[PDB]
RNA sequence: UUUUUUUACUUAUUCAAUGAAGCGGGGCUGGACUUGCGUCCAACUUCUGGAGUUAAGGUCC
């Protein structure tokens, strides 16, 4: 892992108009089903250019240029605020505050559903994955398509080593030892 | 002088003027550091009873500790 | 003529063109904790509801009547040092010739000041004319000031400047001076100046040091309250 | 008209009870960094 | 709209017709202008009547000038009604 | 003058972001409705895996 999978942050050009940038590589982040897409923009203020991380939606592929902001289109790859997309529409890493680069729908195959909009207080009644429904601020920003690399598990592992090799870039505890199994001075459940 | 005016004034704590002073030095001094040094004293009578003088070696550090 | 080989370039600044202009950007600018601590606490002494006994010390003499005062005051200035060292020497050589020294030295007349002394001067009623600074701190050396000089009916004045009187009197700062007694060729002077402190200070500031300071809106409150009043008035 | 005829009495105003040095100068800042300045070592 | 009379005294010898007109000109422009003299000799009685264009350009001008300290003299600025302007005040302006 | 309720505010306190870069309020221009001129809403880059940086220039000296 190099570096985090989030948006730009919010700036003028995303509040006001929109800004193109250019995906360079997608690739592959070790403990994420998903797979990153590396897009480069021109910054604003300065000759030198800015290299972003963002989780991919499928579609998107190499050379292709992307639009961040408010007057983006109504494309797969691109970063819209909430207000400025319809509703039905699926988006995916959907900040759950303005600014927040993104929280939400981030996972394969997974996205969050513009349910309805109450302009009178700029809110957003968005969908999530789990089926919850939420409230979101308008200005909240989210890239249109689904997250690429869906039905990752529908394929059974088959394989203690493919389950090792999956949890071991992971951080997460394998082999697990039922409680039922244990002694009882290590385990509620033990004996 | 009016040091004994500055002390009948520091009895009234629960005053408005007092607690006006109060409040925005309490604001000022959690905006600075822990420990600091003052300039000079905040509470000139009492630093005066307490035997502080204004001359070359006394020196004066504000403070701040949890409760 | 101008050279055919001349062109002109002009740049776009919209959104996604040409890079940005360097700007000012001096409202943005990360200051020092220092700088943004001594900014925020006068705003935020602006914004409080700020109690008579403070708030009288926003109102102070105008431009004339402190230059006049000044005028006034600056012909009693406190010895200096090496005035005090050559008033020694002739009292010394009135000593040695067997003279008192009250024979070769007149009674002084000069600004009285020392905040001590300036409050017994008070107490005693031998003040004439007080003039208190307007940004002592801690304001509580100088906040019973108005009221032990309203109850002694002496007249006084605030003025801007703990570092002008401290010009008048010698010292880098000064909280308060008092004026007791001046010359005779000064003394038609020193009552006009008492006349006028009380004719255009105190008689102008008598309803407005009870009130309350303090209590002003942020400018972007103050907008939104303003759209808010506007938006309830047409709705 | 009233409004200039206002401002013109307040600012003769403002001269007669405050003077003239009503402006101040202050520094242009291209960055928003604050360095710390360079002084006689 | 309607003018606006300002009684001034306590002048120091040498704030005269001139000197008023071209100190009051600067808060607003002065339709007529009168300062009360002896006939018998031509001295300044200390008082003078200024009668402005506009009216709150006259009582800004009063509250600012009253009780201004200039050469020795206190000033008094005051704002007359309208009611107790003399028809004949700047006869003589 | 005080006790409860809700119902606004921001200045304490709390959270987050940024290289503290474009916030708030006007002016200019265009579009709409309105009233017969006040609102709100928009300025700026979308065929292309290029390049964009050392102000060109106008005008007074």
């Amino acid at each position: 892992r190099k570096a985090p999978a989030k948006f730009r942050p919010l700036d003028y050009a995303e509040r006001h108009g929109y800004i193109r940038g250019i995906v360079k590589e997608i690739i592959h982040d070790p403990g994420r089903g998903a797979p990153l897409a590396r897009v480069v923009f021109r910054s604003p203020y300065k000759y030198k250019q800015i290299t972003e991380t963002f989780i991919a939606n499928e579609g998107m592929y190499t050379g292709q240029f992307i639009y961040a902001g408010k007057n983006a289109a109504l494309t797969v790859g691109n970063i819209l605020p909430l207000s400025s997309v319809p509703e039905g529409t699926v988006v995916s890493n959907v900040e759950e505050k303005p600014g927040d680069r993104g929280a939400l729908g981030r996972t394969s195959g997974n996205y969050v559903t513009v349910v309805g909009h109450n302009p009178d207080e700029g809110k957003t009644r968005i969908k999530l994955p789990s089926g919850a429904k939420k409230v979101v601020p308008s200005s909240s920003r989210g890239m249109i398509g689904i997250v690429a690399g869906g039905g990752r598990t529908d394929k059974p592992l088959l394989k203690a080593s493919r389950a090792k090799h999956k949890f071991a870039v992971k951080r997460n505890r394998w082999p697990k030892t039922r409680g039922v199994a244990m002694n009882p001075v290590d385990h509620p459940h033990g004996g | 002088g009016a040091l004994k005016y500055l002390e009948e004034l520091s009895k009234k704590k629960q005053s408005d003027v007092v607690r006006f002073l109060l409040r925005v030095r309490c604001w000022e001094y959690r905006q600075l550091n822990v420990i600091h040094r003052a300039s000079r004293p905040s509470r000139p009578d009492k630093a005066r009873r307490l035997g502080y003088k204004a001359k070359q070696g006394y020196v004066i550090y504000r403070v701040r500790v949890r409760r | 003529p101008k050279n055919p080989l001349l062109e002109k370039r002009p740049r776009n600044f919209g959104i996604g063109q040409d890079i940005q202009p360097k700007r000012n950007l001096s409202r943005m600018v990360k200051w020092p904790e220092y700088i943004r601590l001594q900014r925020q606490k006068k705003i935020l002494r602006m914004r409080l509801k700020v109690p008579p006994a403070i708030a009288q010390f926003q109102y102070t003499l105008d431009k004339n009547l402190a230059a006049q005062a000044f005028k006034l005051l600056n012909k009693y200035r406190p010895e200096t040092k090496q005035e005090k060292k050559e008033r020694l020497l002739r009292e010394a050589t009135a000593i040695k010739e067997g003279k008192k020294k009250e024979d070769v030295s007149k009674k002084p007349y000069t600004v009285k000041y020392g905040l001590n002394h300036v409050v017994g001067l008070i107490e005693n009623k031998k003040a004439s004319l007080v003039l208190i600074a307007n940004d002592v701190d801690p304001i509580e050396l100088v906040v019973f000031l108005p009221a032990l000089c309203r109850k002694m009916g002496i007249p006084y004045a605030i003025i801007k400047g703990k570092a002008r009187l401290g010009t008048l009197v010698h010292k880098k700062t000064a909280a308060v001076v008092a004026i007791t007694e001046v010359r005779s060729e000064d003394k038609n002077e020193l009552a006009k100046l008492i006349s006028a402190v009380k004719e255009g200070y105190l008689e102008k500031v008598e309803d407005t040091r009870k009130r309350w300071g303090g209590g002003i809106m942020g400018f972007k409150a103050q907008k939104r309250e303003e759209k808010r009043k506007k938006s309830l008035e047409t709705a | 008209s009233k409004a200039a005829k206002g401002a013109q009495a307040k600012k003769a105003a403002q001269a007669a009870l405050k003077g003239v040095h009503s402006h101040k100068k202050t520094k242009v800042r291209k960055s928003t960094t604050f360095h710390r300045p360079k002084t006689l070592v | 709209s309607q003018p606006g009379v300002m009684y001034i005294a306590r002048l120091p010898h040498g704030f005269y017709e001139h000197e008023l007109r071209g100190y009051f000109s600067q808060f607003g422009e002065i339709t007529r202008l009168r300062v009360v003299r002896n006939k018998k000799t031509g001295a300044s009685r200390h008082r003078a009547f200024i009668e402005f264009a506009d009216a709150e350009v006259a009582d800004i001008a009063a509250r600012t000038m009253d009780k201004y300290l200039l050469f020795g003299h206190i000033l008094t600025c005051k704002i007359v009604p309208p009611a107790q302007v003399h028809p004949d005040l700047f006869k003589g302006a």
